[PDB]
RNA sequence: GUAUGAGUAGCGAAAGACAGGUGAGAAUCCUGUCCACCGUAUGACUAAGGUUUCCUGGGGAAGGCUCGUCCGCCCAGGGU
RNA sequence: UAGUGAACCAGUACCGUGAGGGAAAGGUGAAAAGCACCCCGGAAGGGGAGUGAAAUAGAUCCUGAAACCGUGUGCCUACAA
RNA sequence: UUAAGUGAAUAAGGGCGCACGGUGGAUGCCUUGGCACUAGGAGCCGAUGAAGGACGGGACUAACACCGAUAUGCUUUGGGG
Protein backbone atom coordinates (compact mmCIF):
# COMPACT_ATOMS: atom_id res chain seq x y z
CA UNK A 1 0.00 0.00 0.00
CA UNK A 2 0.91 3.66 -0.34
CA UNK A 3 -0.03 6.86 1.43
CA UNK A 4 -0.15 10.45 0.23
CA UNK A 5 -3.15 12.01 1.97
CA UNK A 6 -6.11 10.86 4.09
CA UNK A 7 -8.40 7.88 3.47
CA UNK A 8 -11.07 9.13 1.10
CA UNK A 9 -8.84 11.67 -0.66
CA UNK A 10 -6.92 8.88 -2.36
CA UNK A 11 -10.14 7.63 -3.96
CA UNK A 12 -10.81 11.25 -4.87
CA UNK A 13 -7.38 11.63 -6.51
CA UNK A 14 -7.61 8.39 -8.41
CA UNK A 15 -10.97 9.32 -9.82
CA UNK A 16 -9.44 12.71 -10.66
CA UNK A 17 -6.31 11.71 -12.59
CA UNK A 18 -7.56 8.61 -14.31
CA UNK A 19 -10.07 10.23 -16.60
CA UNK A 20 -6.96 11.18 -18.46
CA UNK A 21 -5.20 8.12 -19.69
CA UNK A 22 -8.76 7.77 -20.89
CA UNK A 23 -8.72 10.96 -22.97
CA UNK A 24 -5.15 12.13 -23.44
CA UNK A 25 -2.94 9.07 -22.75
CA UNK A 26 -0.20 11.48 -21.66
CA UNK A 27 0.12 12.70 -18.08
CA UNK A 28 3.05 14.54 -16.49
CA UNK A 29 3.15 13.79 -12.73
CA UNK A 30 5.42 12.42 -10.00
CA UNK A 31 6.60 8.99 -8.81
CA UNK A 32 3.92 7.75 -6.44
CA UNK A 33 0.93 9.01 -8.41
CA UNK A 34 2.32 7.12 -11.39
CA UNK A 35 2.57 3.80 -9.60
CA UNK A 36 -0.90 4.00 -8.12
CA UNK A 37 -2.31 4.88 -11.52
CA UNK A 38 -0.37 1.88 -12.92
CA UNK A 39 -2.26 -0.47 -10.63
CA UNK A 40 -5.67 1.13 -11.16
CA UNK A 41 -5.55 1.36 -14.95
CA UNK A 42 -4.09 -2.17 -15.14
CA UNK A 43 -7.32 -3.09 -13.44
CA UNK A 44 -9.70 -0.84 -15.35
CA UNK A 45 -8.60 -1.81 -18.81
CA UNK A 46 -9.50 -5.46 -18.19
CA UNK A 47 -13.06 -4.50 -17.37
CA UNK A 48 -13.20 -2.86 -20.79
CA UNK A 49 -12.86 -6.26 -22.48
CA UNK A 50 -15.93 -8.05 -21.13
CA UNK A 51 -18.86 -5.83 -22.04
CA UNK A 52 -21.02 -7.45 -19.35
CA UNK A 53 -23.71 -5.63 -17.46
CA UNK A 54 -21.32 -6.04 -14.59
CA UNK A 55 -18.75 -4.22 -16.71
CA UNK A 56 -21.07 -1.27 -17.40
CA UNK A 57 -22.03 -1.33 -13.72
CA UNK A 58 -18.57 -1.39 -12.26
CA UNK A 59 -17.15 1.20 -14.64
CA UNK A 60 -19.28 3.81 -12.89
CA UNK A 61 -16.96 3.94 -9.87
CA UNK A 62 -13.37 4.68 -10.99
CA UNK A 63 -14.62 6.87 -13.84
CA UNK A 64 -15.99 10.37 -13.41
CA UNK A 65 -19.63 10.46 -14.31
CA UNK A 66 -19.89 12.61 -17.45
CA UNK A 67 -16.70 13.88 -19.08
CA UNK A 68 -16.96 14.91 -22.70
CA UNK A 69 -14.47 14.28 -25.51
CA UNK A 70 -16.05 15.46 -28.77
CA UNK A 71 -13.99 15.48 -31.94
CA UNK A 72 -16.31 13.67 -34.38
CA UNK A 73 -19.67 14.12 -36.04
CA UNK A 74 -21.58 13.15 -39.13
CA UNK A 75 -24.27 15.73 -38.58
CA UNK A 76 -24.49 15.54 -34.80
CA UNK A 77 -22.52 16.11 -31.62
CA UNK A 78 -21.30 12.63 -30.66
CA UNK A 79 -19.99 12.74 -27.11
CA UNK A 80 -17.31 10.14 -26.46
CA UNK A 81 -18.11 10.19 -22.77
CA UNK A 82 -14.96 8.52 -21.34
CA UNK A 83 -16.83 5.28 -20.60
CA UNK A 84 -18.23 4.75 -24.06
CA UNK A 85 -14.63 5.40 -25.05
CA UNK A 86 -13.67 2.48 -22.78
CA UNK A 87 -16.27 0.11 -24.20
CA UNK A 88 -15.60 1.17 -27.78
CA UNK A 89 -11.81 1.39 -27.87
CA UNK A 90 -9.94 -0.39 -25.16
CA UNK A 91 -11.33 -3.84 -25.71
CA UNK A 92 -10.82 -3.37 -29.46
CA UNK A 93 -7.34 -2.06 -28.85
CA UNK A 94 -6.28 -4.76 -26.44
CA UNK A 95 -8.00 -7.77 -27.98
CA UNK A 96 -4.87 -9.91 -27.67
CA UNK A 97 -2.59 -7.85 -25.45
CA UNK A 98 -2.06 -9.43 -22.03
CA UNK A 99 -1.18 -7.45 -18.88
CA UNK A 100 1.24 -4.55 -18.71
CA UNK A 101 -0.45 -1.94 -20.88
CA UNK A 102 1.42 1.24 -19.88
CA UNK A 103 4.89 2.79 -19.71
CA UNK A 104 6.52 5.12 -17.18
CA UNK A 105 9.33 7.56 -17.99
CA UNK A 106 11.84 9.43 -15.83
CA UNK A 107 12.38 12.95 -17.14
CA UNK A 108 13.12 15.81 -14.78
CA UNK A 109 12.87 17.21 -11.28
CA UNK A 110 10.59 20.17 -10.70
CA UNK A 111 11.60 23.83 -10.56
CA UNK A 112 9.41 24.53 -7.56
CA UNK A 113 9.48 21.76 -4.99
CA UNK A 114 12.02 19.23 -6.36
CA UNK A 115 9.37 16.82 -7.62
CA UNK A 116 10.85 14.21 -10.00
CA UNK A 117 8.51 13.82 -12.90
CA UNK A 118 7.04 10.98 -14.95
CA UNK A 119 5.31 10.67 -18.32
CA UNK A 120 2.73 7.90 -18.63
CA UNK A 121 1.62 6.58 -22.00
CA UNK A 122 0.08 3.27 -22.98
CA UNK A 123 1.58 1.52 -25.94
CA UNK B 1 19.87 23.70 28.12
CA UNK B 2 21.75 26.69 26.75
CA UNK B 3 24.92 26.65 24.62
CA UNK B 4 27.60 27.01 27.28
CA UNK B 5 30.00 28.84 24.95
CA UNK B 6 30.37 29.79 21.34
CA UNK B 7 31.31 26.85 19.21
CA UNK B 8 34.99 27.46 18.62
CA UNK B 9 36.42 27.88 15.12
CA UNK B 10 37.44 24.23 14.83
CA UNK B 11 34.03 22.75 15.31
CA UNK B 12 32.30 24.66 12.50
CA UNK B 13 34.33 22.77 9.93
CA UNK B 14 34.52 19.59 12.00
CA UNK B 15 30.75 19.46 11.92
CA UNK B 16 30.41 20.53 8.31
CA UNK B 17 32.64 17.77 6.91
CA UNK B 18 29.52 15.67 6.30
CA UNK B 19 27.69 18.49 4.54
CA UNK B 20 28.82 17.91 0.95
CA UNK B 21 26.85 18.13 -2.25
CA UNK B 22 26.98 15.11 -4.55
CA UNK B 23 25.90 14.64 -8.17
CA UNK B 24 26.26 11.13 -9.54
CA UNK B 25 25.09 8.96 -12.40
CA UNK B 26 25.87 10.94 -15.55
CA UNK B 27 26.40 9.30 -18.92
CA UNK B 28 26.73 10.24 -22.57
CA UNK B 29 23.75 10.22 -24.91
CA UNK B 30 23.14 7.66 -27.60
CA UNK B 31 22.82 10.56 -30.04
CA UNK B 32 24.84 13.57 -28.86
CA UNK B 33 27.25 12.33 -26.18
CA UNK B 34 26.00 14.77 -23.54
CA UNK B 35 26.62 13.59 -20.02
CA UNK B 36 23.06 12.87 -18.93
CA UNK B 37 21.44 10.74 -16.28
CA UNK B 38 21.16 7.00 -16.49
CA UNK B 39 17.55 5.83 -16.63
CA UNK B 40 16.45 9.26 -17.78
CA UNK B 41 15.07 10.91 -20.88
CA UNK B 42 17.55 13.21 -22.57
CA UNK B 43 16.22 16.79 -22.41
CA UNK B 44 17.89 17.69 -25.72
CA UNK B 45 17.88 14.37 -27.56
CA UNK B 46 14.71 12.81 -26.16
CA UNK B 47 15.58 9.18 -26.77
CA UNK B 48 15.71 5.74 -25.22
CA UNK B 49 18.12 4.10 -27.67
CA UNK B 50 16.82 5.54 -30.90
CA UNK B 51 13.23 6.45 -30.10
CA UNK B 52 11.52 9.78 -30.80
CA UNK B 53 10.18 9.75 -27.27
CA UNK B 54 9.55 13.46 -26.70
CA UNK B 55 7.93 13.96 -30.07
CA UNK B 56 4.55 14.59 -31.66
CA UNK C 1 -11.18 41.43 23.10
CA UNK C 2 -11.58 45.20 23.38
CA UNK C 3 -8.62 47.53 22.97
CA UNK C 4 -8.15 51.15 23.71
CA UNK C 5 -7.37 53.75 21.07
CA UNK C 6 -10.74 53.91 19.42
CA UNK C 7 -11.52 56.61 16.86
CA UNK C 8 -14.21 59.20 16.39
CA UNK C 9 -14.46 62.59 14.76
CA UNK C 10 -16.56 64.41 17.33
CA UNK C 11 -14.70 63.13 20.40
CA UNK C 12 -11.16 63.85 19.23
CA UNK C 13 -12.25 67.31 18.12
CA UNK C 14 -14.24 68.32 21.21
CA UNK C 15 -11.54 67.15 23.57
CA UNK C 16 -8.35 68.02 21.69
CA UNK C 17 -9.86 70.57 19.32
CA UNK C 18 -8.65 74.10 18.84
CA UNK C 19 -11.40 75.90 20.72
CA UNK C 20 -11.09 73.80 23.86
CA UNK C 21 -7.57 74.84 24.36
CA UNK C 22 -8.59 78.48 23.82
CA UNK C 23 -11.49 78.55 26.27
CA UNK C 24 -9.35 78.12 29.41
CA UNK C 25 -6.11 79.30 30.95
CA UNK C 26 -4.28 76.02 31.10
CA UNK C 27 -4.30 75.25 27.40
CA UNK C 28 -2.81 78.68 26.83
CA UNK C 29 0.24 77.35 28.62
CA UNK C 30 0.23 74.44 26.19
CA UNK C 31 -0.12 76.67 23.11
CA UNK C 32 2.84 78.89 23.90
CA UNK C 33 4.86 75.97 25.25
CA UNK C 34 4.47 74.13 21.96
CA UNK C 35 5.06 77.27 19.86
CA UNK C 36 8.29 77.59 21.84
CA UNK C 37 9.21 74.10 20.65
CA UNK C 38 8.83 74.59 16.90
CA UNK C 39 6.31 71.77 16.49
CA UNK C 40 3.77 72.32 13.72
CA UNK C 41 0.78 70.30 14.91
CA UNK C 42 -0.74 72.44 17.65
CA UNK C 43 -3.84 70.32 18.32
CA UNK C 44 -7.01 69.34 16.46
CA UNK D 1 48.36 37.21 -26.20
CA UNK D 2 47.47 36.55 -22.57
CA UNK D 3 45.33 33.77 -21.19
CA UNK D 4 42.97 33.59 -18.17
CA UNK D 5 39.91 35.73 -18.78
CA UNK D 6 37.56 36.41 -15.84
CA UNK D 7 33.98 37.46 -15.12
CA UNK D 8 32.31 38.64 -11.91
CA UNK D 9 28.76 38.31 -10.60
CA UNK D 10 27.73 41.00 -8.14
CA UNK D 11 24.92 41.34 -5.56
CA UNK D 12 23.70 37.76 -5.74
CA UNK D 13 20.63 37.50 -3.55
CA UNK D 14 21.52 34.28 -1.69
CA UNK D 15 23.87 33.20 1.08
CA UNK D 16 27.46 32.03 0.99
CA UNK D 17 26.59 28.76 2.76
CA UNK D 18 24.25 27.77 -0.05
CA UNK D 19 26.80 28.71 -2.70
CA UNK D 20 30.13 27.34 -1.43
CA UNK D 21 28.52 23.89 -1.65
CA UNK D 22 28.16 24.21 -5.41
CA UNK D 23 31.71 25.44 -5.97
CA UNK D 24 32.97 22.42 -4.25
CA UNK D 25 31.84 20.66 -7.42
CA UNK D 26 33.41 22.80 -10.14
CA UNK D 27 37.02 23.58 -9.23
CA UNK D 28 39.31 21.12 -10.96
CA UNK D 29 37.19 20.43 -14.03
CA UNK D 30 36.97 21.62 -17.60
CA UNK D 31 34.24 23.62 -19.32
CA UNK D 32 32.55 20.55 -20.80
CA UNK D 33 32.41 19.04 -17.32
CA UNK D 34 31.13 22.30 -15.89
CA UNK D 35 27.90 22.98 -17.78
CA UNK D 36 27.17 19.25 -17.69
CA UNK D 37 27.32 19.17 -13.89
CA UNK D 38 25.45 22.44 -13.52
CA UNK D 39 22.50 21.38 -15.67
CA UNK D 40 21.47 18.66 -13.22
CA UNK D 41 21.32 20.53 -9.96
CA UNK D 42 18.30 20.96 -7.69
CA UNK D 43 19.50 24.29 -6.27
CA UNK D 44 19.43 28.05 -6.79
CA UNK D 45 22.96 28.17 -8.21
CA UNK D 46 21.85 26.69 -11.55
CA UNK D 47 20.56 29.96 -12.97
CA UNK D 48 23.58 31.82 -11.65
CA UNK D 49 26.87 30.06 -12.15
CA UNK D 50 25.87 28.85 -15.61
CA UNK D 51 25.47 32.42 -16.86
CA UNK D 52 28.71 33.30 -15.10
CA UNK D 53 30.45 30.59 -17.12
CA UNK D 54 28.75 31.69 -20.33
CA UNK D 55 30.03 35.22 -19.83
CA UNK D 56 33.46 33.78 -19.04
CA UNK D 57 33.38 31.90 -22.34
CA UNK D 58 32.30 34.99 -24.26
CA UNK D 59 35.09 37.03 -22.66
CA UNK D 60 37.53 34.31 -23.61
CA UNK D 61 36.29 34.52 -27.20
CA UNK D 62 35.53 38.15 -28.06
CA UNK D 63 38.48 39.74 -26.40
CA UNK D 64 41.42 37.46 -25.68
CA UNK D 65 41.67 33.86 -26.68
CA UNK D 66 40.72 30.95 -28.89
CA UNK D 67 40.40 27.19 -28.21
CA UNK D 68 37.12 27.31 -26.32
CA UNK D 69 37.04 23.59 -25.66
CA UNK D 70 40.47 23.55 -23.98
CA UNK D 71 39.68 25.88 -21.09
CA UNK D 72 39.92 24.97 -17.40
CA UNK D 73 38.09 26.58 -14.49
CA UNK D 74 41.14 27.31 -12.36
CA UNK D 75 39.58 29.03 -9.33
CA UNK D 76 36.37 30.72 -8.28
CA UNK D 77 34.98 32.64 -5.34
CA UNK D 78 31.86 33.32 -3.35
CA UNK D 79 32.24 36.38 -1.15
CA UNK D 80 29.96 37.97 1.44
CA UNK D 81 27.94 40.80 -0.08
CA UNK D 82 26.14 43.53 1.84
CA UNK D 83 23.25 42.32 3.96
CA UNK D 84 19.66 43.51 4.29
CA UNK D 85 18.02 43.94 7.67
CA UNK D 86 14.29 43.65 8.37
CA UNK D 87 12.18 42.41 11.27
CA UNK D 88 9.21 40.24 12.13
CA UNK D 89 6.87 40.45 15.11
CA UNK D 90 7.60 37.53 17.36
CA UNK D 91 4.90 36.75 19.94
CA UNK D 92 4.23 38.64 23.21
CA UNK D 93 4.69 42.01 21.52
CA UNK D 94 8.51 42.04 21.27
CA UNK D 95 10.77 41.95 18.24
CA UNK D 96 13.43 39.62 16.78
CA UNK D 97 16.24 40.03 14.23
CA UNK D 98 16.08 38.22 10.89
CA UNK D 99 18.73 38.74 8.24
CA UNK D 100 18.70 38.80 4.50
CA UNK D 101 21.97 38.40 2.66
CA UNK D 102 23.63 38.82 -0.72
CA UNK D 103 26.92 37.61 -2.17
CA UNK D 104 29.61 38.56 -4.66
CA UNK D 105 30.76 35.71 -6.89
CA UNK D 106 33.74 35.46 -9.25
CA UNK D 107 35.02 32.57 -11.41
CA UNK D 108 38.54 32.35 -12.89
CA UNK D 109 38.97 30.55 -16.22
CA UNK D 110 42.51 29.79 -17.35
CA UNK D 111 43.32 27.92 -20.56
CA UNK D 112 45.51 25.02 -19.35
C1' G E 1 29.48 46.75 13.19
C1' U E 2 30.06 41.45 13.74
C1' A E 3 29.45 36.03 15.47
C1' U E 4 27.30 32.01 18.45
C1' G E 5 23.60 28.58 18.75
C1' A E 6 22.25 26.96 13.14
C1' G E 7 20.74 26.14 7.71
C1' U E 8 18.37 23.96 13.87
C1' A E 9 13.28 25.80 15.36
C1' G E 10 9.22 27.81 12.79
C1' C E 11 6.86 29.20 7.43
C1' G E 12 0.70 31.73 11.93
C1' A E 13 -6.43 25.81 11.75
C1' A E 14 -8.99 24.16 6.38
C1' A E 15 -8.77 19.03 -0.48
C1' G E 16 -7.66 19.71 -4.92
C1' A E 17 -6.35 17.29 -10.12
C1' C E 18 -5.59 17.45 -15.35
C1' A E 19 -5.35 19.84 -20.16
C1' G E 20 -4.47 24.33 -23.03
C1' G E 21 -2.52 29.47 -23.16
C1' U E 22 1.34 34.37 -22.72
C1' G E 23 6.15 34.34 -21.11
C1' A E 24 13.71 33.90 -20.42
C1' G E 25 12.05 30.46 -16.87
C1' A E 26 5.77 28.01 -13.55
C1' A E 27 3.06 23.63 -8.20
C1' U E 28 1.68 29.37 -7.10
C1' C E 29 -0.23 33.59 -13.40
C1' C E 30 -4.38 33.09 -16.85
C1' U E 31 -8.35 29.88 -19.52
C1' G E 32 -11.39 25.08 -19.60
C1' U E 33 -13.46 20.57 -17.11
C1' C E 34 -14.63 17.73 -12.82
C1' C E 35 -14.56 17.40 -7.48
C1' A E 36 -15.13 19.74 -2.66
C1' C E 37 -16.33 23.62 1.97
C1' C E 38 -20.11 26.92 4.10
C1' G E 39 -25.09 28.07 3.91
C1' U E 40 -29.28 32.86 10.39
C1' A E 41 -23.85 32.43 6.65
C1' U E 42 -17.35 32.80 4.19
C1' G E 43 -24.66 35.44 0.72
C1' A E 44 -26.93 40.83 0.16
C1' C E 45 -27.44 46.26 2.20
C1' U E 46 -25.56 49.93 5.37
C1' A E 47 -23.97 53.47 10.26
C1' A E 48 -19.29 54.46 12.37
C1' G E 49 -14.34 53.69 11.20
C1' G E 50 -10.55 53.92 7.22
C1' U E 51 -8.89 58.07 3.93
C1' U E 52 -8.19 56.79 -2.60
C1' U E 53 -6.55 51.09 -1.46
C1' C E 54 -11.35 52.22 -7.03
C1' C E 55 -10.78 51.70 -12.70
C1' U E 56 -7.56 51.55 -17.22
C1' G E 57 -2.45 50.47 -19.10
C1' G E 58 2.62 48.96 -18.03
C1' G E 59 7.12 47.08 -14.26
C1' G E 60 9.44 43.63 -11.01
C1' A E 61 14.98 45.91 -6.58
C1' A E 62 12.13 46.54 -2.28
C1' G E 63 7.17 44.58 0.26
C1' G E 64 4.22 39.38 0.19
C1' C E 65 6.94 34.33 6.13
C1' U E 66 8.06 30.10 -1.14
C1' C E 67 8.25 31.54 -6.14
C1' G E 68 5.84 35.09 -8.50
C1' U E 69 4.98 37.02 -15.77
C1' C E 70 0.10 38.58 -10.48
C1' C E 71 -1.52 42.44 -6.23
C1' G E 72 -4.89 46.12 -1.71
C1' C E 73 2.78 46.98 -4.21
C1' C E 74 5.19 50.61 -7.61
C1' C E 75 4.84 54.09 -12.34
C1' A E 76 1.41 56.99 -15.61
C1' G E 77 -3.42 58.68 -16.51
C1' G E 78 -8.64 58.69 -15.15
C1' G E 79 -13.05 58.53 -11.71
C1' U E 80 -17.11 60.23 -6.35
C1' U F 1 29.37 59.91 18.73
C1' A F 2 32.84 66.73 19.11
C1' G F 3 29.83 71.36 18.39
C1' U F 4 22.72 73.62 19.65
C1' G F 5 18.72 67.94 19.49
C1' A F 6 19.47 69.80 14.43
C1' A F 7 26.64 71.35 9.34
C1' C F 8 21.70 67.28 5.40
C1' C F 9 14.38 70.50 3.53
C1' A F 10 14.54 68.72 11.99
C1' G F 11 11.79 69.81 16.62
C1' U F 12 11.02 66.58 10.90
C1' A F 13 10.38 61.12 10.21
C1' C F 14 8.75 58.27 14.42
C1' C F 15 6.20 56.54 19.69
C1' G F 16 1.96 58.42 23.17
C1' U F 17 -6.02 59.73 23.07
C1' G F 18 -3.43 63.06 25.91
C1' A F 19 0.18 66.47 28.30
C1' G F 20 4.42 65.15 26.09
C1' G F 21 8.37 62.16 24.62
C1' G F 22 11.74 62.91 20.28
C1' A F 23 16.33 59.80 16.35
C1' A F 24 20.46 58.46 12.49
C1' A F 25 22.17 60.62 8.16
C1' G F 26 28.83 66.04 5.63
C1' G F 27 33.53 64.63 1.68
C1' U F 28 34.17 61.63 -6.45
C1' G F 29 37.03 64.99 -9.78
C1' A F 30 41.21 70.20 -10.41
C1' A F 31 37.01 70.47 -14.52
C1' A F 32 31.03 65.43 -15.14
C1' A F 33 34.97 65.71 -18.77
C1' G F 34 29.40 60.86 -14.97
C1' C F 35 32.25 55.38 -19.39
C1' A F 36 29.88 56.66 -27.47
C1' C F 37 30.62 51.88 -29.71
C1' C F 38 31.52 46.05 -29.48
C1' C F 39 29.98 41.44 -26.68
C1' C F 40 27.27 37.90 -22.61
C1' G F 41 22.84 37.97 -20.14
C1' G F 42 15.30 39.10 -20.05
C1' A F 43 17.54 42.29 -16.79
C1' A F 44 20.73 43.47 -12.92
C1' G F 45 25.65 42.36 -13.02
C1' G F 46 29.88 42.34 -16.17
C1' G F 47 34.44 42.16 -20.07
C1' G F 48 36.70 45.02 -23.89
C1' A F 49 37.36 49.67 -26.16
C1' G F 50 37.42 55.03 -24.56
C1' U F 51 37.54 59.62 -20.71
C1' G F 52 40.71 61.13 -17.22
C1' A F 53 47.67 62.50 -14.48
C1' A F 54 45.60 58.54 -11.75
C1' A F 55 39.28 54.53 -11.90
C1' U F 56 41.86 49.74 -6.26
C1' A F 57 38.93 58.35 -8.09
C1' G F 58 33.09 55.07 -11.37
C1' A F 59 28.13 58.38 -8.51
C1' U F 60 26.52 53.05 -1.48
C1' C F 61 31.85 57.23 -5.17
C1' C F 62 39.06 60.69 -0.70
C1' U F 63 42.97 57.49 2.24
C1' G F 64 39.94 52.30 4.29
C1' A F 65 42.29 49.80 10.65
C1' A F 66 40.00 45.83 13.86
C1' A F 67 36.12 41.99 14.57
C1' C F 68 34.00 38.57 10.56
C1' C F 69 34.23 35.31 5.98
C1' G F 70 36.57 33.25 1.54
C1' U F 71 41.34 31.46 -1.83
C1' G F 72 46.02 28.99 -2.41
C1' U F 73 50.49 27.42 -0.65
C1' G F 74 55.85 25.98 3.22
C1' C F 75 55.72 22.67 7.67
C1' C F 76 52.82 19.24 11.20
C1' U F 77 48.64 15.69 12.56
C1' A F 78 44.57 9.44 13.29
C1' C F 79 47.02 5.23 20.41
C1' A F 80 45.69 10.14 21.51
C1' A F 81 43.45 13.45 27.87
C1' U G 1 61.12 -20.27 -0.30
C1' U G 2 60.74 -20.32 5.17
C1' A G 3 61.53 -17.92 9.99
C1' A G 4 62.49 -13.77 14.06
C1' G G 5 62.65 -8.50 13.97
C1' U G 6 62.55 -3.54 12.19
C1' G G 7 59.27 -0.66 9.60
C1' A G 8 59.02 4.96 5.77
C1' A G 9 54.93 7.61 2.83
C1' U G 10 49.51 8.86 0.92
C1' A G 11 44.60 13.46 5.05
C1' A G 12 37.49 12.96 4.06
C1' G G 13 39.29 16.97 7.40
C1' G G 14 42.15 20.14 10.62
C1' G G 15 46.34 23.19 12.98
C1' C G 16 50.58 27.27 12.47
C1' G G 17 52.72 30.79 8.67
C1' C G 18 52.69 33.64 4.17
C1' A G 19 50.11 36.02 0.33
C1' C G 20 45.59 37.92 -2.13
C1' G G 21 40.58 39.26 -1.81
C1' G G 22 35.60 40.71 0.07
C1' U G 23 31.61 42.81 4.19
C1' G G 24 33.02 47.52 7.99
C1' G G 25 33.76 52.68 8.35
C1' A G 26 37.66 53.40 13.40
C1' U G 27 41.36 56.99 12.16
C1' G G 28 44.30 61.28 8.82
C1' C G 29 42.78 65.79 6.69
C1' C G 30 38.88 69.62 5.42
C1' U G 31 34.32 72.80 6.39
C1' U G 32 28.78 75.08 4.61
C1' G G 33 27.91 75.04 10.92
C1' G G 34 27.99 75.76 16.08
C1' C G 35 29.98 77.80 21.43
C1' A G 36 31.50 82.00 24.54
C1' C G 37 32.37 87.01 24.14
C1' U G 38 34.03 92.62 22.41
C1' A G 39 32.24 97.35 20.57
C1' G G 40 28.20 100.18 19.03
C1' G G 41 22.68 100.07 17.19
C1' A G 42 18.08 98.83 19.13
C1' G G 43 14.61 97.47 23.27
C1' C G 44 7.60 96.67 21.65
C1' C G 45 3.77 95.07 18.04
C1' G G 46 -1.23 95.73 18.35
C1' A G 47 -9.66 97.51 16.30
C1' U G 48 -5.93 101.94 10.83
C1' G G 49 -6.80 94.14 12.48
C1' A G 50 -1.06 92.03 15.60
C1' A G 51 2.50 87.55 17.39
C1' G G 52 1.11 82.84 14.44
C1' G G 53 -0.82 80.35 10.46
C1' A G 54 -4.74 77.95 6.83
C1' C G 55 -5.23 78.29 1.64
C1' G G 56 -3.32 79.61 -2.95
C1' G G 57 0.01 82.62 -7.00
C1' G G 58 4.90 79.83 -12.07
C1' A G 59 5.11 76.83 -19.32
C1' C G 60 6.49 72.16 -17.22
C1' U G 61 4.61 71.77 -9.99
C1' A G 62 6.13 67.06 -5.16
C1' A G 63 8.67 70.46 -1.57
C1' C G 64 11.70 75.11 0.08
C1' A G 65 11.93 80.16 -0.32
C1' C G 66 9.28 85.13 -1.94
C1' C G 67 4.40 86.86 -2.49
C1' G G 68 -1.20 87.53 -2.15
C1' A G 69 -6.95 87.81 -7.21
C1' U G 70 -2.71 93.84 -9.01
C1' A G 71 -0.32 86.93 -6.24
C1' U G 72 7.31 83.78 -8.37
C1' G G 73 4.56 90.62 -8.62
C1' C G 74 2.73 97.06 -9.42
C1' U G 75 4.84 102.59 -9.02
C1' U G 76 8.59 106.28 -7.86
C1' U G 77 13.72 108.11 -6.39
C1' G G 78 19.01 107.24 -6.02
C1' G G 79 23.50 103.23 -7.02
C1' G G 80 24.49 100.41 -11.33
C1' G G 81 25.88 99.27 -16.69
ZN1 LIG H 1 20.75 11.81 -25.96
Amino acid sequence: RKLGRTSSQRKAMLRDITTDLIINERIVTTEARAKEVRSTVEKMITLGKRGDLHARRQAATFVRNEVASVREEDESIVVESALQKLFNDLGPRFAERQGGYTRILKTEPRRGDAAPMVVIEFV
Amino acid sequence: AVPARRTSKAKKAKRRTHYKLTIKGLNACSNCGEMKKSHHVCPACGHYDGKDVMSK
Amino acid sequence: MKRTYQPNKRKRQKVHGFRKRMSTKNGRRVLASRRRKGRKVISA
Amino acid sequence: QITSAKATAKTVRTSPRKARLVIDLIRGKSVADAISILKFTPNKSAGIIEKVLMSAVANAENNFDLDVESLVVSEAFVNEGPTMKRFRPRAKGSASPINKRTSHITVVVTEK
